[PDB]
RNA sequence: GAAAGAUGGUGAACUAUGCCUGAGCGGGGCGAAGCCAGAGGAAACUCUGGUGGAGGCUCGAAGCGAUACUGACGUGCAAA
RNA sequence: GCAAAUAUUCAAAUGAGAACUUUGAAGGCCGAAGAGGAGAAAGGUUCCAUGUGAACGGCACUUGCACAUGGGUAAGCCGAUCCUAAGGGAAGGGGUAACCCCGGCAGAUAGCGCGAUCACGCGCAUCCCCGAAAGGGAAUCGGGUUAAGAUUUCCCGAGCCGGGAUGUGGCGGUUGACGGCGACGUUAGGAAGUCCGGAGACGCCGGCGGGGGCCUCGGGAAGAGUUAUCUUUUCUGCUUAACGGCCUGCCAACCCUGGAAACGGUUCAGCCGGAGGUAGGGUCCAGUGGCCGGAAGAGCACACGUCGCGCGGUGUCCGGUGCGCCCCCGGCGGCCCAUGAAAAUCCGGAGGACCGAGUACCGUUCACGCCCGGUCGUACUCAUAACCGCAUCAGGUCUCCAAGGUGAACAGCCUCUGGCCAAUGGAACAAUGUAGGCAAGGGAAGUCGGCAAAACGGAUCCGUAACUUCGGGAAAAGGAUUGGCUCUGAGGACUGACAGUCGACUCAGAACUGGUACGGACAAGGGGAAUCCGACUGUUUAAUUAAAACAAAGCAUUGCGAUGGUCCUCGCGGAUGCUGACGCAAU
């Protein structure tokens, strides 16, 4: 239900606690990389797919990337 | 196109009533939706709001009056009467 | 027989009055130091139509004369007032239609409303729509007052009873005709049930004095004594007279 | 194309099969749009406006051939 | 063309008992419940809208629910009077603060 | 009905459980004599009446 | 074997009336004030066409009621 | 005697036994103000499964709402709970022989409250409790799921409210933010006693505008049906919730410049303007409006191919409409001797007592973060079989949803979704019945009486008398037309006095045609001349009287100025009275 626009945000609102994942759904011709915090679902509509690969990449390690 | 040869707004009635009733009501049918001159804005935008309360619609004020015409000639005797009672003693 | 409509109505079972709308008491101020001794300045706000009654009232908003606070008071309009007047309250208000001021300071042939009668009951003569008393004279040596009151007669009132001057609104109202058994239903709903009202003589004897009979009469002079029990009291009480009134006696 | 109607299958009077209310209010939106049209494009200036507003108000103008023409 | 029905044991249509189809992604019509229309805030003075204010339901105007800005207009008495009120309020307190002292120069 | 006090459902909880055929055991206790079970109800006959 | 008389209590879940708070009453017909235009007039105001949509107005659906057959039934479907 | 509510039939299966059970094919009915889907009340386990000797299911049964054994009702978000209305109970007091009766009578009033305790100061108004599962109201939506539960109680996802502390970050210190001429704007931005305002919070009616849903039209894609013949065809579906952000900004209202007559602006109607219009430009408000997140991964639809809640694939598009129906909203207009509820809860404002730093401390209605959310209801029927009427009784019993055709229409008549064929069956066509038709010649001669039935009935055009309260009579009366097919004409929108595209509907007229039939079913006034009564509308003996009876408006009479009139109480006291002669009361 709130959606982020800039990565460099979307990164800092992945890299806290109550990040408990990040669900990825690929579609036509865009990603979607939707962090679940306890209150609101942050979701953010991607373009570039390498640079989806390196968000892909930067998520902090322990978050559970799920892929789908 | 002339509608009524002599009812008018007592019209609506129809044929009940009785001639003088309705020809008795005609006068009072009229003043009580009339509009009426505002003494604090010139308009005549006075109309009854209720028995009694007669409301002007541009600058608000509402104005208690008589029962179907906003100023009743009695009160018109009783204004005039206060006031040359009030001058006659103010001196 | 049975108790008669005429007794049924003291015991408030469905006859009390029909006071869900009404807007309360409608009557003058507490009378207090500053209202004996001077005057105080309140200012209309609203002329509301006051339901079951056919004179508007009018709240005034005066100022509390010794807390921080207003006073939503409430009168009975006299045919004049405005919202925004200022109405001015005590013994040296000046003679002007909507103050309120003592029998002692309305000069003679003035017209006043709302006229108390203990000084401080806060006003009980000349309330009605439309309806004034006029001081017809003062006595100083006794401190008393005498007034016309809308009846035709005349009563002694202390000269510190206050009124308000200028007549009571909503005059003329009774002059036009109802024309409808609604306009009359709509008019007693909101007052109280008194209607409609079945003639006594087309009743059986076992509920009214007239009753009965192969033909509808009464059988029996209908004015009866000042003294009869209640329940034979129906009828025309006490009359003097009857018949159209002519002459003198129209007065 | 206007068949099936005609005195046999009509069975509601006029008034409930298309309210003169509605004509009116129809024909009138349809000669004041027209007027408020011209007044823009400076076909008329604004006293001949008026005057012409006021008789499609007050019924001369049936429809906007004729307010055209008489404008 | 699939009927309705309610979604709460209220079966009598009051002013509280509101409803909106809608068309779920089921393609299914269910009800929402709506809220009544309130009427928002109202100037004592002249009795028109107040500007810069909803129209909301009173319980939901509540501190912890609202942002501040949303509740609130900027002005003296704003929030509760209007514009023109305030102005009037303050030539009128103006007029008569002065005419008091021109009333004690009088006063000789 | 579906809005039924607390107290209503707790004495049908009891009109229920006063619903059965008497055991099939007791008829053979020694100098017996209950033979059916009397104080039957049911739902469209004898009303509880509360 | 009464019609009754009395003492004390129980009932407005039906109905009677008042009140508080909710719900509900398609489609049509007549065409009242008001407003507009045209024409007429020394004036007063009048004639013609519109508009408007009043009313304890009217034909009528749901409702509510019960006139007529003195129809059916009348140990009835039903103590209406 | 088992007879109203149109209707049943054929194979099969189970079973000892089939008109009554189950399946399938058919044929019909309810026809959406339904014989459909849900509830309030009331019932109480009737709900679901397995089985069954009796009884019951007014015939029958393998069957069941019957009998037996088990199962089933999940809530921080739906309710109750909370608040008050009509109104009820009550402490002190007054009455009463006592039960009981009075609540405004005013009494150190039932409760005291608020900052404060490291204590004390301030205020005490009109002052208790109960009372609505239809009034007011903290907060929830979508998709799944069970034999029976849930739409939102369970499950997956996404939120929201209240309360409890607290942590990080940020914001302000010109002590208590900035921007805008202004309306107002930005998710942060001191405030005690005290006071004020708003929302809550409001009648009916007419008509216009908008939003959501449904319906209707056309294109595209998927599947189904028809096809001796004609049909780019017909039928089904093509979906997007709360919640968060952005955009738009209706009809009203509001601000700034400006100064109007040669008067203008605008409505279906109004109406608006030197108290400042037209105009230009802005603000705010609604939203069930657009886009995005929620979200295609869900749901549906097809297409395959795998044994065993597999898995894979494709689509989930594009416009236009309207006196169209439902719900809502906006704003006008009207009616009132009627003016159309209260309070909880919430928000806002006035004033400013008292407060603090800058190696740091006082706040912060901001963001994010942590925790907790109790008690009771929850299955089922809501009726020609689960409620009441001694019944599985043609009776009665409050509501919400509401498709297609014809038509003015929620009339009737037919159809689709959904639901049924449950009303004991077989044979026959006699009287007499009950419900419904038709009749030659005559048309009330029958009869107490035109009782019953027939005739008229829609709509368009014309015409419409006596009488009249001049409003009516009036649909008076009396006439004419109506189908089907092919056309002619008139009535508009959007884009750039003309051109382009589009347009669902209404209204006139003509030809041709038929066994003179055309409101072809349905639906649908007979009319006139007079008398008597009641003015009219309304109400009335539930179960034999619907009326000329009662009410009524109108008229009149009487009492009463509060220490009063009419009335109630056993008493204390009360009703009219939240009243006051334009009032109360009695005729
Ligand atoms: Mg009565
Ligand atoms: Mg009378
Ligand atoms: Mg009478
Ligand atoms: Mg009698
Ligand atoms: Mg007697
Ligand atoms: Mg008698
Ligand atoms: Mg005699
Ligand atoms: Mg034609
Ligand atoms: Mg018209
Ligand atoms: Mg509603
Ligand atoms: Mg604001
Ligand atoms: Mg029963
Ligand atoms: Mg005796
Ligand atoms: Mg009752
Ligand atoms: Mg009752
Ligand atoms: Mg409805
Ligand atoms: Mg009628
Ligand atoms: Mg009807
Ligand atoms: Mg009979
Ligand atoms: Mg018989
Ligand atoms: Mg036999
Ligand atoms: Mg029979
Ligand atoms: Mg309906
Ligand atoms: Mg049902
Ligand atoms: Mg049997
Ligand atoms: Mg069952
Ligand atoms: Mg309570
Ligand atoms: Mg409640
Ligand atoms: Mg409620
Ligand atoms: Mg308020
Ligand atoms: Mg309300
Ligand atoms: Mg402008
Ligand atoms: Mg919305
Ligand atoms: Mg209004
Ligand atoms: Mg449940
Ligand atoms: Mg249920
Ligand atoms: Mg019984
Ligand atoms: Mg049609
Ligand atoms: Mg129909
Ligand atoms: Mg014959
Ligand atoms: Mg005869
Ligand atoms: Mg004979
Ligand atoms: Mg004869
Ligand atoms: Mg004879
Ligand atoms: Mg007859
Ligand atoms: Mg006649
Ligand atoms: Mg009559
Ligand atoms: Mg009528
Ligand atoms: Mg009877
Ligand atoms: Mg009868
Ligand atoms: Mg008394
Ligand atoms: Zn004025």
């Amino acid at each position: 239900p709130k959606q982020i626009h800039e990565i460099k945000d979307f990164l800092l609102t992945a890299r806290r606690k109550d990040a408990r994942s990040v669900r990825i759904k690929r579609t036509k011709d865009a990603v979607k990389f939707k962090v679940r915090c306890s209150r609101y679902l942050y979701t953010l509509c991607v373009f570039d797919a390498d640079k989806a690969n390196k968000l892909k990449q930067s998520l902090p390690p322990g978050l559970s990337v799920q892929e789908v | 196109t002339k509608r009524t040869k002599k009812a008018g707004i007592v019209g609506k009635y129809g044929t009940r009533y009785g001639a003088s009733l309705r020809k008795q009501i005609k006068k009072m049918e009229v003043s009580q939706h009339s509009k009426y001159f505002c003494e604090f804005c010139g308009k005549f935008a006075v109309k009854r709001k209720a028995v009694g309360i007669w409301g002007c619609k541009d600058c608000g004020k509402v104005k208690a009056g008589g029962a179907y015409t906003m100023n009743t000639a009695s009160a018109v005797t009783v204004r005039s009467t206060i006031r040359r009672l009030r001058e006659q003693t103010e001196a | 027989g049975r108790v008669i409509r005429a007794q049924r109505k003291g015991a408030g079972s469905v006859f009390k009055s029909h006071t869900h709308h009404r807007k309360g008491p409608a009557r003058f101020r507490s009378l207090d130091f500053g209202e004996r001794n001077g005057y105080l300045k309140g200012v209309v706000t609203d002329v509301i139509h006051d339901p079951g009654r056919g004179a508007p009232l009018a709240k005034v908003t005066f100022r509390h004369p010794f807390r921080y606070k207003h006073q939503k008071e409430l009168f009975v309009a006299a045919e004049g007032m405005y919202t925004g007047q200022f109405v001015y309250c005590g013994r040296r208000a000046t003679l002007s239609v909507g103050n309120v001021l003592p029998l002692r300071s309305v000069p003679e042939g003035g017209v006043i409303c709302n006229v108390e009668h203990h000084v401080g009951d806060r006003g009980v003569f000349a309330r009605a729509s439309g309806d004034y008393a006029i001081v017809i004279s003062h006595n100083p040596d006794n401190g008393t007052s005498r007034i016309k009151l809308p009846s035709g007669a005349k009563k002694i009132v202390p000269s510190s009873c206050r009124a308000m001057i200028g007549q009571v609104a909503g005059g003329g109202r009774t002059e036009k005709p109802m024309l409808k058994a609604g306009n009359a239903y709509h008019k007693y709903r909101v007052k109280r049930n008194s209607w409609p009202k079945v003639r006594g003589v087309a009743m059986n004897p076992v509920e009214h004095p007239h009753g009965g009979g192969n033909h509808q009469h009464i059988g029996h002079a209908s004015t009866v004594r000042r003294d009869a029990p209640p329940g034979q009291k129906v009828g025309l009480i006490a009359a003097r007279r009857t018949g159209r009134l002519r002459g003198q006696a129209a007065a | 194309k206007g068949r099936h109607s005609g005195y046999g299958k009509r069975r509601g009077t006029r008034e409930a099969r298309l309210p003169t209310k509605i004509l009116w209010m129809r024909r009138m939106r349809v000669l004041r749009r027209l007027l408020r049209k011209y007044r823009e494009a400076k076909k008329i200036d604004k006293h001949m406006y008026h005057d012409m507003y006021l008789k499609v108000k007050g019924n001369m103008f049936k429809n906007k051939r004729v307010l055209m023409e008489s404008i | 063309v699939q009927r309705l029905t309610y979604r709460k044991r209220h079966s009598y249509a009051t002013k509280s008992n509101q409803t909106r189809v809608v068309k779920t992604p089921g393609g299914k019509l269910v009800y929402q419940y709506t809220k009544k229309r309130a009427s928002g805030p109202k100037c004592p003075v002249t009795g028109k809208k107040i500007q810069g204010i909803p129209h909301l339901r009173p319980t939901e105007y509540k501190r912890s629910r609202l942002s501040r800005n949303r509740r609130t207009v900027n002005r003296p008495y704003g929030g509760v009077l209007s514009g023109p009120a305030v102005r009037e309020r303050i030539i009128r307190a103006f007029l008569v603060e002065e005419q008091k002292i021109v009333k004690k120069v009088l006063k000789i | 009905p579906s809005h039924k006090t607390f107290r209503i459902k707790q004495k049908l909880a009891k009109k229920q459980r006063q619903n059965r055929p008497i055991p099939y055991w007791i008829r053979m206790r020694t100098d017996n004599t209950i033979r059916y079970n009397a104080k039957r109800r049911h739902w469209r006959r004898t009303k509880l009446g509360f």
